[PDB]
């Protein structure tokens, strides 16, 4: 569903800051 | 089974809908969020959204019900489901193209806090043929 998603586009850009 | 950066995880996200910070999702406060994130969903899709998952039936999602939820999903749906609903919350306009523009609209409506210059290095790095913007498969070999 829509909480999911969610969850996994903060995950994209929580990988992106670590590089 | 879950770490406390998994539950922080979880919680950011939880944060997010709880715009008040009470420690509960009404319909107003997911009426709001899923606006901002291009959706337009029906009044009677906000009360069976937060139904499904309001699991002590107070009329409303706490984080150890969202928490709940969360835990599940992530072991119910398959990795390729996940990130194509992910896809069409980027892709704003249902092209099959995230351009930099539509990153750049998520970013800031998450309240991420990122140049326009790293939004266009997030879609570099994603961009494998070179076009300048992120489909789908480019999506998933990022998001794996
Ligand atoms: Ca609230
Ligand atoms: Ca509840
Ligand atoms: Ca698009
Ligand atoms: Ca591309």
């Amino acid at each position: 569903g829509k909480f999911y998603a969610t969850f996994l586009i903060q995950e994209y850009f929580r990988k992106f800051k670590k590089r | 089974q879950l770490t406390e950066e998994q539950i922080a995880e979880f919680k950011e996200a939880f944060s997010l809908f709880d715009k008040d910070g009470d420690g509960t999702i009404t319909t107003k406060e997911l009426g709001t969020v899923m606006r901002s994130l291009g959706q337009n969903p029906t009044e009677a899709e906000l009360q069976d959204m937060i139904n499904e998952v309001d699991a002590d039936g107070n009329g409303t999602i706490d984080f150890p019900e969202f928490l709940t939820m969360m835990a599940r999903k992530m072991k119910d749906t398959d990795s390729e489901e996940e990130i194509r609903e992910a896809f069409r919350v980027f892709d704003k306009d249902g092209n099959g193209y995230i351009s930099a523009a539509e990153l750049r609209h998520v970013m800031t409506n998450l309240g991420e806090k990122l140049t326009d210059e790293e939004v266009d290095e997030m879609i570099r790095e994603a961009d494998i043929d070179g076009d300048g913007q992120v489909n789908y498969e480019e999506l998933v070999q990022m998001m794996t």
